[PDB]
């Protein structure tokens, strides 16, 4: 189990780790969060007192470096650093640990919410789609826009996730105009899977990371993301077995989790619908469809 | 984006635009079998791609074999227009080609972009005009050659005539849509109307009859009688 130590808190700040948070007033005493479970990544998130605009986080997994937050008084805001000096580090936290300031990663034993939510999420991915290569860490937030966003300002900053577009050139193929718009199985297994992706396993790591984004930080093109994904596979005649049992499981996941006031604006009713109701798929989504029936009877 | 009263001239300008209706691409008689069900026969249809300005229509002919056992006939309709007019774009000259195309139903705009998404330059718009293109079948010389087809085809027409030497571009398309309006409210009360008198005949090389001007006001009035009244018998006024 794993430490992310604090500097200090100097503003007032209602702190995530992963689905957790608790608030921190200004200048209490915190130093920051203990017995994080190794194995997974971890998104430590911030929303401050004073400006609930910009939400903000750090992606990270604790298995490539030690990492801690300070506060920066000039650009405002909490920031992840890496402390390479290994004895420093321990040497820090195991003072910050006896004097007991730490909130401790309030993980349940039965609770594998976690896991389930970032069962294919790999810090390199997150990288690549995140681009800011000297840190092992990744900062996201509320106002980040995608790729593709840019394309209908500044590259540095954006969320470079895959570009999908069912109305496009590498969607449609030159004599399968109708085949292809009403069954996208080719955009799926061999534009997507078979070329882009390699593997459903990085398919799926990037959809469960856009909903995170989503969730985290309100983040909309995460959002368009991640609905663009469920729809090329619902749109789709052709799907390994595979894949649409683990969609379910995705899926039923993510939708539990969402609070179920933001199921207003992080959830798209055509999408949904289609995918649920009208969609090849329709019959293959047992849980999520289930569970969104139970919890979202509006929306449908 | 979407065409309507409030930018009407726009047709009538030097930007090349089609029309493109679909209405009568698929058309079926319904009848009984033998044991008491209901079947459909497909009949020939055929696409209206019309330019406004210079009244030219290109009219292809789709003929019934081309559904042959296929499903999903009205869904395949679409596609298949919006694989001709993407076929009759890529025939045309580049310096002929449309700057847009304005489909009548809105059901084409999906079929039709996903088809040109290699013309990324020719704007695809629907309309909220209630276009009467669906009555060119009641235009006699073109239902002849639509009925006639044994094989696809496509056959060039002015829809318009010689009327471009003597009225605007404006003019004319207020007088095709009066024509055909009326043609599609009462079929025969219109046709009556156009062929009343036996002295004015429809050239060879033309689709309507050659009125003077001064009988082309008096036609013209007596269509949009026709319009209001269908439109009292209907609701009773
Ligand atoms: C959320 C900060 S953690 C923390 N704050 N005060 C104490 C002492 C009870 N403690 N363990
Ligand atoms: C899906 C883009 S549309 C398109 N791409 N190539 C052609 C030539 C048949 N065409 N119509």
């Amino acid at each position: 189990m794993n430490t992310v130590p604090f500097t200090s808190a100097p503003i007032e700040v209602t702190i995530g780790i992963d689905q957790y948070s608790f608030n921190v007033k200004e200048n209490q005493p915190f130093h920051g969060i203990k017995d994080i479970p190794i194995g997974h990544v971890h998104v430590i998130h911030f929303q401050h007192a004073d400006n609930s605009s910009m939400r903000y986080g750090y992606w990270f997994d604790c298995r490539m470096g030690n990492f801690y937050i300070q506060y920066d008084p000039k650009d405002g805001l909490y920031k992840m650093m890496e402390e390479r000096d290994g004895a420093k580090f321990e040497n820090i936290v195991h003072n910050f640990k006896e004097r007991q300031m730490m909130v401790s990663y309030p993980k349940i034993d039965e609770d594998d919410t976690w896991y389930n939510l970032t069962e294919f999420v790999q810090m390199d991915k997150i990288r690549k789609i995140v681009r800011k290569d000297e840190n092992q860490f990744s900062y996201v937030d509320s106002s980040m826009t995608t790729v593709q966003e840019n394309e209908l300002s500044d590259p540095a900053h954006s969320l470079n996730y895959t570009v999908i577009n069912f109305k496009s050139r590498e969607a449609i193929r030159p004599g399968h105009e109708m085949e292809d718009f009403l069954d996208k199985s080719y955009y799926l297994n061999t534009v997507m899977l078979q070329g882009i992706f390699k593997n459903s396993s990085n398919y799926f790591g990037e959809l469960q990371f856009a909903f995170l984004n989503a969730m985290f930080f309100g983040n909309y093109g995460s959002s368009l993301q991640w609905h663009a994904m469920i729809e090329l596979i619902c749109s789709s005649a052709t799907v390994p077995k595979h894949m649409l049992d683990k969609l379910d499981e995705i899926l039923y996941y993510q939708i539990k989790t969402l609070p179920e006031q933001y199921s207003d604006i992080l959830l798209n009713e055509r999408v949904w619908n289609i995918c649920l109701y009208s969609s090849f798929q329709k019959n293959s989504l047992h849980n999520t469809e289930k569970i969104m029936e139970n919890k979202y009877p509006e929306l449908l | 984006g979407a065409m309507n009263s409030s930018n009407y001239a726009e047709l009538f300008n030097n930007d090349i635009k089609l029309f493109v209706d679909d209405t009568n691409v698929y058309r079926v008689t319904v009848h009984k079998t033998f044991e008491g069900n209901v079947a459909t026969k497909a009949i020939n249809g055929c696409i209206f791609t019309l330019n406004p300005k210079t009244g030219h229509l290109f009219l292809k002919i789709i003929h019934t074999s081309v559904w042959a056992g296929q499903k999903r006939l009205s869904q395949l309709a679409k596609w298949k227009t919006a694989e001709e007019v993407s076929a009759l774009v890529r025939s045309l000259p580049k310096e002929e080609q449309p700057k847009q195309i304005i489909v009548t139903r809105k059901a084409m705009l999906d079929p039709l972009e996903v088809h040109m998404l290699d013309f990324p330059n020719i704007a695809i718009r629907p309309t909220e005009l209630r276009l009467p293109f669906s009555a060119a079948m009641s235009i006699d010389k073109l239902s002849d050659v639509v009925m006639k087809a044994t094989e696809p085809q496509m056959v060039l027409f002015n829809i318009y005539d010689d009327w471009l030497d003597r009225i605007s571009s404006y003019t004319a398309f207020s007088r095709l849509t009066l024509l055909l309006r009326a043609l599609k409210t009462n079929e025969e009360s219109a046709k009556m109307i156009l062929l009343s008198d036996p002295t004015i005949t429809i050239k060879s090389y033309h689709l309507w009859p050659s009125f003077t001007d001064e009988q082309w006001i008096t036609i013209e009035s007596q269509m949009r009688d026709l319009i209001l009244t269908e439109y009292g018998r209907k609701y009773n006024v």
